[PDB]
């Protein structure tokens, strides 16, 4: 039969930031480390069941680059979910995350739900932004916060399922 | 996946990290090494470390910062590592010159100030034409380092931890009476856990200081029994060779390549001897090396004894059927094949009995690599005199002696690339005679030959060993 509900979920952030790996490992479970950069949008979906209701997870990789970046507004579009995505060992992808979240309140829905994801957490030696600071960023801005890793599968499927139950969530109380 | 699942195999070292770092240009390849290398042993990078700088230097600024971290982590928990970083980012430069600075301003100051002195002492000695004389003066001057000891300064041609505190300057002694001729010291000091841990030792003020021919273990003595620091269980000696006008980098290159060949020989269980000397690069034109005790030229040997060098080994070692002159034949035969193998890969030129040195127990020890590959000045060659002393050419020693070359040079068939690289790395934009050619990487894996069987293996140590007659 049916799904109970197709919930469109965005993939934003600095280019470089591992979203197609992240997008990879959870809809496929599998990475690769010379990714190439993201020509416009990359469509992947994965079904997930919560609370005895089926919902299908239209998941859309926009590409960081500014050359796709229109592109990228018109999947923000009707968009209920997005991950907004920076690198851990690049400052600067984190500096970028206001802008992002900026041009997410210029073309989205002001009611979708933002999960701030800081990926490459394997990468320990080289870290340049502290959990707590990201933390304390997130909470200050309401927004939803984790650390990913899409090399090893750490907090991938965590972050996914968290986003996607709390816009369930979202969606079921306004009912 | 494949390549994550090579990288997080066994088989990743970081031989083939500093290849995927060297080759890739993924960003993500490069970021996942970059942290990879915090993973590895001390002492495996430290290898490498040459190759590494070189890499920070010479090429684009994704691998440089990639590396960066590594270096000033390592940087700020060895002080000899920022020595050592310093020193290398200096002499292989002609980008790294802000990081240089960087590390030099933090400490360092005594030990700058220690060599510079060494230096300078061995700059000054160019007045007098003679040996003897710039032996004199030499220890004259070294006579007034005491003075300044001591202090945080180390030998960073020691394989411990240590704080110099001592120099007895009569044992001294200037090698040659060339313009900068080097000069070879004994230094007194104190080995502790860490360097970076342990403050300076205090200071403590004509029986021994007389300077004879006496083997090392002598020297020790010696030397221990008329010092104020002898009595600590803590006092070692060291002893090193200051070069204050001799490029030591293509040496330091033929140190490493000396280091590869013998573990891939050691690994592949082929009796090979070679003994390879610390190098210690501090410029473009300057330099220490580490010795090896009780060993003199074969040149020295046959103006000494005024014996043909199996004279020599009859004297030294007892007639034909003693068993210590056996066992040094047998070691003069591995020793040459090793060096043989050495010589023709690496293609050292400038061969002669001033060059090959001779041990007590009977190895022949190749030193002053300069002039490899590329470079030419005269090759190995293998004199009467050599095959006298393994026994004539229909000998058993003899036939052994060119299969040593056979199984050493199979060995290190297969194991080439970890060999190439070393070499591959150092040529990134190096302005080195050893490679004045645009394809000095091509002939030298060429004398590998990856193409030919073991039958024209054998052939070819069979053309070589005619060859170098
Ligand atoms: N160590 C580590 N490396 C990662 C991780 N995720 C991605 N990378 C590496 O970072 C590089 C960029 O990842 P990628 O997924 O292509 O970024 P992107 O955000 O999708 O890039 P774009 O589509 O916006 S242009 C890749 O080479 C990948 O190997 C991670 O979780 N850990
Ligand atoms: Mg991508």
């Amino acid at each position: 039969d049916e799904y109970d509900y197709l919930f469109k979920v965005v993939l934003i952030g600095d280019s470089g930031v591992g979203k197609s790996n992240l997008l990879s490992r959870f809809t496929r479970n599998e990475f690769n480390l010379e990714s190439k950069s993201t020509i416009g949008v990359e469509f992947a979906t994965r079904s997930i069941q919560v609370d005895g209701k089926t919902i299908k997870a239209q998941i859309w990789d926009t590409a960081g680059l500014e050359r796709y970046r229109a592109i990228t507004s018109a999947y923000y579009r009707g968009a209920v979910g997005a991950l907004l995505v920076y690198d851990i060992a690049k400052h600067l992808t984190y500096e970028n995350v206001e802008r992002w979240l900026k041009e997410l309140r210029d073309h989205a829905d002001s009611n979708i739900v933002i999960m701030l994801v800081g990926n490459k957490s394997d990468l320990r030696h080289l870290r340049a932004v502290p959990t707590d600071e990201a933390r304390a960023f997130a909470e200050k801005n309401g927004l939803s916060f984790i650390e990913t890793s899409a090399l090893d599968s750490t907090n991938v499927e965590a972050a996914f399922q968290t986003i996607l139950t709390e816009i369930y969530r979202i969606v079921s109380q306004k009912q | 996946s494949w390549l994550l699942r090579l990288f997080e195999s066994k088989l990743f070292d970081i031989s083939m990290a500093i290849s995927y770092l060297y080759n890739s240009k993924e960003p993500g390849v490069q970021a996942y090494i970059g942290n990879r290398l915090f993973c590895f042993r001390n002492e495996d990078v430290d290898f490498y470390l040459p190759q590494l700088l070189n890499m920070y230097i010479h090429m684009d600024e994704d691998v440089g910062d990639a590396i960066k971290p590594y270096i000033v982590h390592r940087c700020r928990q060895s002080i000899n590592f920022s020595l050592q970083c310093a020193l290398l980012l200096g002499a292989y430069s002609s980008r790294g010159t802000k990081l240089r600075k960087l590390i030099l301003s933090d400490r360092l100051a005594p030990e700058r100030e220690f060599i510079k002195s060494l230096m300078a002492i061995g700059k000054r000695l160019a007045t007098l034409p003679t040996k003897e004389q710039k032996t004199q003066r030499l220890i004259s001057e070294l006579s007034l380092l005491n003075h300044k000891l001591p202090a945080r300064v180390w030998l960073p041609t020691a394989g411990f931890d240590h704080h110099v505190v001592r120099v007895p300057h009569t044992q001294a002694v200037v090698l040659n009476s060339k313009d900068k001729a080097p000069y070879l010291i004994y230094v007194e000091v104190l080995e502790c856990e860490n360097f970076d841990t342990t403050s300076v030792p205090a200071r403590i003020p004509d029986p021994s200081a007389v300077a004879l021919k006496e083997p090392w273990q002598e020297k020790v003595r010696r030397i221990r029994e008329g010092s104020p620091y002898g009595h600590l269980p803590n006092w070692r000696l060291l002893s090193v060779i200051v070069k204050c006008g001799d490029d030591l980098r293509q040496e330091l290159l033929a140190f490493q390549v000396l280091k590869q060949l013998q573990s891939i020989w050691e690994q592949e269980r082929v009796p090979l001897w070679i003994k390879p000397y610390k190098i210690l690069v501090i410029s473009a034109d300057s330099g220490m090396i580490e010795p090896v005790v009780n060993a003199v030229s074969i040149h020295q040997v046959k103006k000494q004894s005024q014996l043909s060098l199996l004279d020599y080994f009859l004297q030294e070692h007892g007639s034909y059927t003693t068993e210590a002159f056996l066992s040094a034949q047998r070691n003069f035969v591995q020793s040459c094949a090793g060096y043989c193998l050495v010589c023709y890969l690496l293609q050292v030129k400038d061969r002669h009995n001033g060059n090959i040195l001779l041990d007590a127990e009977g190895h022949i020890i190749h030193i002053d690599f300069g002039f490899i590959l590329s470079s030419s000045p005269s090759a190995f060659k293998l004199t009467t005199e050599f095959v006298d002393v393994m026994g004539g050419l229909d000998g058993d020693m003899f036939n052994y002696y060119k299969m040593l070359m056979l199984q050493g040079l199979i060995a290190a068939r297969k194991h080439m690339d970890k060999v190439v690289q070393i070499v591959e790395i150092m040529q990134q934009g190096s302005q080195l005679p050893c490679f004045h050619g645009s394809s000095t990487i091509r002939n030298l894996k060429e004398r590998f030959h990856m193409s030919m069987t073991e039958e024209q293996l054998q052939l070819l140590v069979e053309q070589m060993v005619d060859g170098s007659m």
